């Protein structure tokens, strides 16, 4: 069966670029569309984007083009590039298909001047 | 973007007593409105896919109805493993969006 | 099952097609009328050895899986028969994460052939939704 962890620094400085890892083990990303999605404090959700079959990728506006999803099929993982990071991207991150089967255990990422 | 308004904002009950959660959106989303169930500590776990639709491996007391801009999602008897934080989702336009989630909590 | 034009404009539209990612409902019953002529059991065998199912005719190497399709994905994690019912439940859910790619409804070619670029809208007007 299918499997997804999220993995990467939980600690990032303000202005940096913070990037996540979703490694997906039981089939081929080439077999389904990835998504990312957050959650920030106080209970909100946010859907981030996803990167569907053809490569093609679909962002939310809120994140003013800040935003990269890409994927190795080599290594079976899918990723997040999130620029110029500031405090109000302090969230808890979770990679998930597109149906919203499969999700990771999610991870908190704290954004930070220490 | 579409909003999406859930009411109660908080929702106390007893188990063994049945609740409805409602989920309106600012402008019609057709039957393409779904529900999340997610606890502390947890990621979220989608109860039911397009307003009505069940899905395999959840409890059957999870029930969902509605069309266009005003959706429920009705449980039959609550019971312990039902508290935590309920969230509906629409896919009918990118950016898909979340209501702000309704908590169910034992009265 | 073989839909009416009206019957599958009002079917589609209580599956929340009307507007689904931009595109109107004109297009999907114009679709269907030029890919299956609204019939759900239609298929049709290519020549990769994928088969094209139902009222969509979604394809078997790419979307549902029939088991004698070779680098089969099964992007739409379905087997193939359900998108051979009266019920256009599957169908209509498989086609949204197809036209939820790029691609969007060029992934069908007869609608790409004969209803991209027309009065679509005119495959749901004259009809009680």
């Amino acid at each position: 069966d299918v499997q997804l962890q999220e993995s990467g620094p939980s600690l990032v400085k303000p202005s940096q670029t913070l990037s996540l890892t979703c490694s997906v083990t039981g089939d081929s990303i080439t077999s389904d569309y990835w998504s990312w999605i957050r959650k920030f404090p106080g209970n909100r959700l946010e859907y981030m984007g996803y990167v569907s079959y053809s490569g093609s990728t679909y962002y939310n506006p809120s994140l003013k083009s800040r935003i990269s999803i890409t994927r190795d099929t080599s290594k079976n993982q899918y990723y997040l590039d999130l620029n110029s990071v500031t405090t109000e991207d302090t969230a808890t991150y979770y990679c998930a298909n597109w149906d919203g089967d499969y999700w990771g255990q999610g991870t908190l990422v704290t954004v930070s001047a220490a | 973007d579409i909003v999406l308004t859930q009411s109660p904002a908080t929702l106390s009950v007893t188990p063994g007593n049945s609740v409805s959660l409602s989920c309106r959106a600012s402008q019609s989303i057709g039957n393409n409105l779904h529900w999340y169930q997610q606890k502390s500590h947890e990621s979220p776990r989608l109860l039911i896919k397009y307003a009505s639709q069940s899905i395999s491996g959840i409890p059957s007391r999870f029930s969902g109805s509605g069309s266009g801009t005003d959706f429920t999602l009705s449980i039959n008897s609550v019971e312990t493993e039902d508290f935590g934080m309920y969230f509906c989702q629409q896919s009918n336009s990118w950016p898909y969006t979340f209501g702000g989630g309704t908590k169910l909590e034992i009265k | 099952k073989v839909f009416g034009r009206c019957e599958l404009a009002a079917a589609m539209k209580r599956h929340g097609l009307d507007n689904y990612r931009g595109y109107s409902l004109g297009n999907w019953v114009c679709a269907a009328k030029f890919e299956s002529n609204f019939n759900t059991q239609a298929t049709n065998r290519n020549t990769d050895g994928s088969t094209d199912y139902g009222i969509l005719q979604i394809n078997s190497r790419w979307w549902c899986n029939d088991g004698r399709t070779p680098g089969s994905r099964n992007l739409c994690n379905i087997p193939c028969s359900a998108l051979l019912s009266s019920d256009i439940t599957a169908s209509v859910n498989c086609a949204k994460k197809i036209v939820s790619d790029g691609n969007g409804m060029n992934a069908w070619v007869a609608w790409r052939n004969r209803c991209k670029g027309t009065d679509v809208q005119a495959w749901i007007r004259g009809c009680r939704l």
